[PDB]
């Protein structure tokens, strides 16, 4: 059983609660263990806080990483915008000398040291890596087949992008997410531009909310195009944004989709035979009864 | 590269098709995977040595999905 | 008083095209070091570094082709070999083995022929004079 | 373009359109380069970047023109720009750049400078102000409180929601580098 | 000894960095030195003169110069050595120009005149060392090797065996031709490119002076400008020739090409000249205007069934058990034209060129216009066959690219042939439009803006814009390519049924291979590198070896052809005159020093040295025509055995003890 | 040569796939042992696949037909 | 004589007839070889690059690239003169690294970078820090009174007009036909090009024998090229003209 | 830009920025070819039209831009344009 701190940054654990309990439930039953970080805080988030001021970003994010480092684990993450945040400034203090100096001398007055000593994973790259639990031990713990079922992928920006930055692979038409909802039963279709950005990065969510919404809206109508019956993501930024904004649409244009929008751990909870009440299904915007019906 | 030699393998239903494309002209090797038996007079002689056997007892038993008796290397053949 | 005694050896395909290189692009660096240039460094024997540390030099150079482009094909390897264990001879002597180096400079490096003059003169005036010119006596 | 005339909408009318070598801050490269860490200078104007950008189709946001901005050194027509915040960092720009470079880099570069001249949007501001209080850009609230209980989850997760001696170091942070005391004082007003 | 010290000015460039009258007078007062004196342009008529007359008046032993580098100014100085009575080889340089003064320009003087004070000593020591050398003068076999059967080899080989040298022509593949035998038509001009190939190729195959020795490889090389003992692979063709058929005793001939063989052959496989888009049988020829029409046997793919052998009948000339033979080949010179391959573009996955069907690369679109090629001349769409009415040009793809999976060069050629294409297009399909996403439209050769502007005319579109992705459409499998107009300065949405990359192009396959086995080196680029960049484009470092064609670098036809004169004329220029003198650098064994231990023998790359018998006694014996002056062996044995004729032990030892000397 | 997985998180031990199997039947049921190496054996509750190096199976399909709970897949391809 | 071989070389294209750039009106404003005698260290200045009109040193030098080339207004030459791209690019190195601060400005209009490492040349430039504005320059005005050069034209791609003052301006001038090489191309009995370049037998597969026999072209006569691209053309005509005289026989 | 929301502010906000082959009105080019009597498909917008109008440095009047339009075939680009009226035909461009 292999052990990771679990960061757990804004949005899972104040707005969607049950990514986070099934993200630990599903974590166990496969080979991992998702420990607590202990005080970790908002990944200073790399839109809205980056565009602001990029030396309190490497700042905060080296404090979130100086917390797993006494820990002494490996963090591991669920959201594409917190994986940018912490491990992509893990990877510049790693190799670059004058940052280091400049953020340990910024943490010094906290008596706090950061000396680049561990790992940070996504958990879907953890599920997907051989070594740690693979896509033939998802198959093995999927209890539930969810049969029948389309399901779409947003793959997201700041996991894969850049290539030149990151180790992913291929970003025009990647498949390992595909390989990942395809394990879980459910038959993940394709659609046109599946690696558009959903709008809400960059802080263009607070800024202009109709030019966000319309960027999702292109990607909402290319998705009922093809056909799905849900959206799986790795990111409760994309989440947020394919939720509240399908509401934001509705209102704020003419347009009706009520296409349920879900993280991948709760398509693994139910899938592994979790309950809809433990997922707390009921706190999403777009209400994900049809595809449980479709699905159960 | 160059593409059009699309040497492809699919596995329509029963039947596993082997197929070359050009522009006009493909070549379509296809075994019906219920008729196979699993004997290997067409690995012993193959001119080619691309045909192989693969999990006989199990395939003709139906406990095989992703194999059929036989596999050929369709760039070989 | 004391001004740095520094000898080099370059080869003819690569080290010396380099050093004339960055005398046509004119990139300045200290006037320390005196090149002797031979065709290739497989012609660097022991004896020649030897001889030089013994007369007296603060510190020696020796600069050929990048492995796997000597014009000779394989000169330099040889040259590689000789160099390794003259490190070690010179550690074992007790005389400082970074009085000498081999440095690979292809025909097209000007710039990192310069900042090799730079840093072989730097490290022999933190070295200091070398001691046998008074150890002989 | 004749000369100002201090009638403000004559002059707005007859802004002077021509690029002069007046115009160019090589101090403003230089500051963008170093903050940025990209060899942005090195933009030779292919539009790969504007045509794959998603924000493009939608508004007047052109990443290529920010590049050549930066280049020529346009400060005061870069910074004060409103198609600053329309990009979302996708990186489909950096993704693809012939020449390697960061565009999206340099667009969090020119922001930075932006806010350091105080201009920049309100929610900016205001997730300052959150992180600040709380430590969270997203924080906790009453009913999220009751659904992770009847969830068997605490009612407060294990951030510095439930460990509130941390937001004090937090906060040195922030204010070491005096953002609390410019996003305050930008937001009065 | 007696040294004559001339220290040049190079006009100000010496003299406004050091003190030349203080060097001239540690000069006189120097051990061995008989006159010291300076000049303003040593290189000039009145500096050889100078250096002439103080041979005559002063009894010269030898003479330094204390000037620019020996790599630029060796030759000049030895021959004004030599007229004057002295060896060219009594002569040594100081360089106190490229070595001293542009690099102690600024702020150091006296600095810069001590070290030109003791470049001269040092240079000094030397020469009162050196002694006489005769360069070594080999013979040079009257044979020439050209390996590539492309354009610019067949260039090479027509013009060496018309100046009269008997040739060979090795090609790897069946027929000779190379790429300009796939184009369809040639930019500028628009002549059909095959058929203004088709009589080069026949003056080739019929010339008595060329060995044509197609569907060969070059297994080894070892020897030098006189002799090259070149190993060939002649590989199992599978199929007789008629003279070689009457040699083996069949009386009724070989191969007349009837196509009776590949009529009845049951195998089928893709045809690598029409890229892989055609069909042809186990048994095959490339196209119907191959040169040796000969029918190749594919061994990889046949699987002997004995049909072809029965089509051929009488004939006889299929051989289905033929094995690789090897042959041994002495030539004088050898020309290298190996060409080029198209990058492989399937790794810029931003244009899905393997994933969508419709995007082809600029090869295979010239073999679907072609008249002769898989199709009747008719471009379709790859598919489902229908005609194209909209085709886009990606220009630039994979090159001018710096992220390192492309290349960060410029292909030269394929701005014309998108444009070449664009005219076909139009010209074929009526009404269809051509798009060319560009960026730099590069027509810089003869006639090429001419032709820029008569493709704009006929009304090809120009967009301004390097191509960020494409998508496919999922029904029509139309490509969407998305990209910013920069000139109108919005993002575009160009929806074409077929998309066309210009690919950049690489050294072809094995040509790296080839070319360590003949010692050439790459240049930073990948492309065999050249002996003098500006005035030297042919030859190599190498003696004996020429480069012709696309292999030193990407070119049209015409500077391709311009290229491979250029070669065949050096490669001519030592056979002709039969001799070819080679450099007196060479190792020399001192028999009563050496002792017979061997170990030098595996220190030389060109396995000059060997163990001999002379008077009893077991020593080293140089071959002094392979030795190449490296050095090494000099340098390792310890005895002291060998002599380095020009840089001797003493010689360098002395350059030392003079450095040390205050 | 083929390669057995066996679903670890669904086993119980119940041996009705190291009983079954033809190679493991090899040692003590044949006259004059041939080979008398094991594909599974069950170590702590589930079955472990000694056969590393997919060696010895046979695609014989005796140990899928066997497991009553289905937790054994049986690879017919390459591994 | 046996065979003959032509090399009669180039000029430069008169581009005082240009009026809107002010080549002989205006005292800052040189060719492209008045600038590379003016920047060697043995022309009429000590390699010291000075403004023609006072003497002093330039801070910003412009290079008009494309100046009377492709060009179809009957004044200039249709046709690219090939090099020019490339030796701008060149005297913009110069002088950033002979004149300490002093910025190049490049007003091109298709960067035409082709040969071996010339893309690289091209890259080595634009991060040494030369301006490259893609705009043909409009026209050029004087100040009265500094004699400075004002450089009117477009930045296409940053979609505005611009106005840059330099000290110094260049013009990479179009090539042509030497003169008199009308004269002997005639008396040799060779025709002429579209282009006004001495015509080669086959435009592709003969690009150095004429159609009368015996004579064959070498260099920048047959058009314009660089100096790798003409030894490489001088070579073949050699090895063209020596196939006759080493056979000693020619069949008519 | 995602399709037409028919919420005229809105559609004005999200116009469709992007150049599509339905833009082009090969028509338009050719009335415009034929009436000005002049070889306009052959501009390769070097912008000397541009850097000598006496119009662009105070105004949004770009005339390489409207050549591009009318290559293009951007009718109702080219037309609608307010800046068609602030060319004072001292045909410094055409000079
Ligand atoms: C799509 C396309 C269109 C083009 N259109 C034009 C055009 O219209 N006009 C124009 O002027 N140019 C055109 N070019 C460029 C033109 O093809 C080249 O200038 C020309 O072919 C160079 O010929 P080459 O002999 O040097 O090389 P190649 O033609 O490639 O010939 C090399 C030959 O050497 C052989 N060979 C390779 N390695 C070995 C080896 N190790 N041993 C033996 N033989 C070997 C190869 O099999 C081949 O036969 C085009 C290029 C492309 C890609
Ligand atoms: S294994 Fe081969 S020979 Fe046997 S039945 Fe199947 S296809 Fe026929
Ligand atoms: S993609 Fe890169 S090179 Fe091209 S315009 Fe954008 S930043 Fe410049
Ligand atoms: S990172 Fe910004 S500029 Fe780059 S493509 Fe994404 S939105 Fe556009
Ligand atoms: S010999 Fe060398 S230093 Fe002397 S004048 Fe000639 S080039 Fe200059
Ligand atoms: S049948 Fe025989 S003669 Fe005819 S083409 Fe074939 S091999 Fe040649
Ligand atoms: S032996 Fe058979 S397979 Fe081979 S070439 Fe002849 S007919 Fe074709
Ligand atoms: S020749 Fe043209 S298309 Fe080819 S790489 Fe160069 S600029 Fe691009
Ligand atoms: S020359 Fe030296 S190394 Fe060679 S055999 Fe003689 S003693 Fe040995
Ligand atoms: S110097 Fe010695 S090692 Fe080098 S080539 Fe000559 S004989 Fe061989
Ligand atoms: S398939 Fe047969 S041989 Fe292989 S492990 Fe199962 S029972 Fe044993
Ligand atoms: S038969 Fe099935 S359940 Fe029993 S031990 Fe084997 S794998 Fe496990
Ligand atoms: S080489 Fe360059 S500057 Fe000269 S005419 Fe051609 S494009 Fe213009
Ligand atoms: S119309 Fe304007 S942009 Fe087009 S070629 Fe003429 S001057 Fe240049
Ligand atoms: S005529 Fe004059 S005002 Fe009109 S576009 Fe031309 S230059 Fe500008
Ligand atoms: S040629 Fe320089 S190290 Fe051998």
């Amino acid at each position: 059983m292999h052990e990771y701190a679990f960061f757990l940054g804004c949005i899972a654990p104040n707005r969607y609660p049950g990514c986070e309990a099934s993200a630990i439930k599903t974590s166990e039953k496969v080979g991992i263990k998702l420990l607590p970080l202990k005080g970790a805080s908002c990944c200073p988030a790399p839109g809205a806080f980056g565009s602001i001021d990029l030396n309190v970003w490497y700042a905060m994010a080296a404090r979130n990483l100086v917390l797993a480092e006494e820990m002494k684990k490996d963090i591991a993450l669920i959201c594409n915008g917190c994986y940018k945040s912490i491990w992509e400034v893990n990877h510049i203090l790693k190799h670059n000398d004058e940052l280091r100096d400049n953020v340990n001398e910024v943490l010094a007055e906290i008596d706090m040291q950061f000396k680049g000593t561990i790992d940070v994973w996504h958990l879907a790259e953890l599920y997907y890596d051989d070594k740690v639990c693979g896509v033939q031990k998802i198959k093995d713990s999927v209890t539930t087949p969810l049969s029948g079922a389309k399901v779409a992928a947003h793959y997201g920006c700041h996991l894969m992008k850049p290539k030149k930055e990151r180790h992913f692979g291929d970003t025009e038409n990647p498949m390992w997410f595909e390989e990942l909802i395809g394990a879980l039963g459910a038959e993940p279709i394709q659609y046109r531009n599946k690696m558009q950005c959903c709008g809400a990065g960059g802080g263009v969510r607070g800024y202009d909310i109709v030019h966000a919404l319309d960027i999702t809206n292109e990607k909402l109508i290319n998705i009922q195009e093809a056909g799905a019956d849900a959206i799986t993501e790795l990111c409760p930024f994309c989440q947020l944004q394919f939720d509240r904004g399908q509401i934001e649409i509705k209102e704020k244009f003419g347009d009706v989709y009520n296409i349920p929008v879900l993280h991948y751990n709760e398509l693994l909870g139910l899938a592994q035979g979790m309950s809809p009440q433990d997922l707390a299904l009921d706190l999403h915007a777009i209400d994900c009864t049809p595809f449980l019906q479709k699905v159960l | 590269s160059t593409l059009f030699p699309k040497y492809s393998k699919t596995t329509d239903g029963s039947k596993v098709i082997m197929e070359q494309r050009l522009l006009q002209q493909v070549n379509n090797l296809i075994l019906d995977n219920d008729i196979c038996t699993g004997c290997g007079i067409c690995s012993e002689v193959c001119p080619e040595e691309a045909i192989s056997v693969g999990a006989v007892g199990g395939v003709r038993r139906g406990l095989v999905d992703d194999a059929a008796s036989i596999h050929v290397d369709e760039t070989k053949c | 008083d004391w001004k740095p005694q520094i000898l080099a050896i370059i080869c003819n395909w690569c080290s010396y095209a380099g050093a004339d290189l960055a005398g046509g692009a004119r990139i300045q660096y200290p006037p320390t070091v005196r090149a002797i240039r031979v065709m290739c460094t497989g012609r660097v024997d022991m004896l020649f570094i030897l001889k030089a540390f013994v007369e007296g030099a603060d510190g020696v150079l020796v600069s050929g082709c990048h492995f796997g482009d000597c014009h000779y094909l394989e000169g330099n390897y040889k040259a590689a070999k000789r160099m390794f264990m003259i490190k070690n001879l010179l550690r074992n002597i007790g005389l400082d083995d970074r009085r000498f180096r081999m440095t690979f400079v292809s025909a097209s490096e000007g710039a990192k022929w310069g900042m090799v003059m730079e840093d072989v003169t730097n490290t022999i005036k933190e070295l200091g004079p070398s001691p046998i010119k008074e150890f002989k006596k | 373009a004749a000369k100002s005339y201090n009638i403000p909408e004559l002059d707005k009318k007859l802004a002077d359109r021509r690029y002069h070598l007046s115009d160019t801050n090589p101090e403003f490269t230089q500051k963008i380069l170093k903050t940025s860490r990209t060899i942005a200078n090195m933009c030779y104007q292919c539009g790969t970047c504007t045509g794959s950008c998603p924000s493009a189709p939608r508004s007047s946001y052109r990443i290529r023109l920010f590049m050549r901005r930066c280049v020529l050194g346009l400060e005061n027509e870069a910074l004060t720009d409103p198609d600053l915040w329309l990009c979302t960092t996708c990186y489909s720009c950096t993704d693809r750049c012939p020449r390697d470079i960061a565009p999206t880099d340099v667009i969090m570069a020119m922001r930075n400078l932006a806010f350091k001249r105080d201009i920049v949007p309100k929610n900016f501001l205001q997730t300052v102000q959150l992180i600040y209080n709380s430590g969270h850009g997203v924080p906790n609230n009453d009913v999220n409180r009751a659904a992770r209980t009847k969830l068997g989850l605490p009612a407060d997760p294990p951030t510095t929601h439930s460990y509130p001696e941390f937001v004090k170091g937090i906060q040195k942070i922030i204010d070491h580098y005096e953002l609390k005391e410019n996003a305050d004082r930008i937001l009065k007003g | 000894p007696r040294i004559g010290v001339f220290v040049c000015h190079c006009g100000t460039n010496i003299a406004g960095s050091m003190s030349i009258d203080d060097v001239v007078n540690y000069a006189k007062t120097l051990p061995y030195v008989a006159v010291a004196d300076q000049y303003q342009y040593m290189c000039s008529t009145p500096g050889q003169k100078k250096i002439d007359d103080a041979i005559k008046e002063y009894n010269l032993t030898g003479v330094v110069v204390a000037a620019c580098s020996p790599r630029l100014h060796e030759p000049t100085f030895r021959t004004a050595t030599k007229e004057g009575g002295l060896n060219p080889f009594r002569f040594e340089m100081a360089n106190i120009r490229e070595q001293n003064s542009w690099v102690h320009m600024h702020g150091m003087w006296d600095e810069a005149t001590q070290k030109a004070k003791d470049q001269v000593r040092m240079a000094v020591a030397k020469a009162a060392k050196l002694e006489d050398l005769v360069p070594k003068s080999v013979p040079v076999e009257k044979t020439a090797m050209v390996v590539g059967g492309g354009v610019a080899g067949m260039q090479a080989a027509l013009d060496l065996a018309s100046a009269g040298i008997k040739t060979y022509l090795i090609e790897r593949t069946p027929t000779i031709g190379g790429r300009m035998s796939q184009l369809d038509k040639t930019f500028p001009t628009l002549d059909c490119s095959q058929c203004i190939l088709t009589p080069k190729m026949v003056d080739v195959g019929r010339h008595p002076n060329i060995e044509m020795m197609t569907y060969t490889e070059v297994e080894k090389v070892e020897g030098y400008i006189g002799n090259f003992d070149v190993t060939l692979r002649k590989k199992a063709r599978g199929v007789l020739t008629p003279t070689e058929a009457t040699a083996k005793g069949i009386v009724g001939g070989g191969c007349n090409g009837c196509g009776d063989c590949s009529a009845v052959c049951p195998v089928i496989k893709p045809n690598p000249f029409e890229m892989g888009m055609a069909p042809r049988k186990a048994i095959y020829i490339y196209h119907a205007q191959v040169m040796p029409l000969i029918y190749t046997v594919d061994f990889d793919s046949c699987v002997k069934c004995g049909l072809c052998v029965e089509a051929c009948g009488d004939k006889k000339a299929i051989d289905l058990e033929m094995q690789d033979e090897f042959i041994t080949v002495k030539v004088g010179t050898a020309v290298l034209a190996t060409g080029y391959e198209l990058f492989p573009i399937e790794n810029k996955r931003e244009w899905g060129y393997k994933q969508f069907d419709n995007v082809i690369n600029a090869l295979e679109f010239e073999r679907l216009i072609c008249a002769s090629g898989p199709t009747g001349g008719h471009l379709v769409r790859p598919s489902d066959g229908k005609t194209p009415m909209k085709v886009g040009f990606v220009l630039c793809a994979g090159s001018r690219d710096n992220t390192g999976i492309g290349k960060p060069y410029c292909s030269r050629f394929c701005c014309m042939y998108s444009l070449k294409h664009a005219h076909q297009i139009m010209e074929k399909i009526p009404g269809a439009v051509a798009y060319l996403f560009y960026m730099d439209i590069r027509s810089f050769g003869k006639m090429y803006e001419e032709f820029y502007y008569r493709i704009q005319h006929e009304g090809a579109k120009f967009i301004r814009g390097r191509v960020a992705n494409v998508l496919e459409d999922k029904e029509t499998k139309n490509l969407h390519v998305f990209t910013e107009d920069t000139l109108l300065g919005r993002p575009v949405d160009v929806e074409v049924d077929l998309l066309v990359l210009a690919a950049a192009v690489q050294p072809n396959e094995g040509a790296n291979e080839l070319r360590k086995k003949f010692g050439v080196s790459a240049s930073q680029d990948g492309w065999m590198l050249e002996a003098h960049p500006k005035l030297n484009p042919c030859g190599t470092t190498t003696a004996g070896v020429f480069l012709a064609g696309v292999c030193q670098g990407p070119k049209d036809i015409p500077d391709t052809v311009a290229q491979a004169e250029g070669a065949a004329s050096a490669a001519s220029i030592p056979i002709h005159m039969g001799e070819v003198e080679l450099e007196p650098y060479f190792a020399m064994c001192i028999d009563e020093l050496c002792a017979g231990c061997g170990m030098c023998v595996n220190l030389c790359p060109y396995s000059a040295l060997s163990l001999g018998e002379k008077n009893g006694r077991t020593v080293m014996v140089v071959t002094e025509a392979k030795c190449k002056g490296c050095g090494t062996c000099g340098g390792f044995c310890p005895g002291g055995a060998i002599k380095m004729q020009h840089f001797t032990t003493p010689q360098i030892v002395a350059q030392i003890d003079a450095f040390f000397a205050g | 040569a083929f390669a057995v997985h066996v679903n670890m998180e669904r086993c119980t031990g119940c041996n009705n796939c190291v009983v079954a199997c033809p190679v493991n039947a090899l040692e003590l049921n044949t006259v004059n042992p041939s080979s008398t190496d094991k594909i599974y054996k069950v170590i702590n509750g589930d079955a472990v696949i000694l056969d590393v190096k997919h060696e010895l199976c046979a695609g014989c399909g005796i140990c899928v037909d066997a497991c009553p709970y289905d937790v054994i897949q049986l690879s017919g391809q390459p591994p």
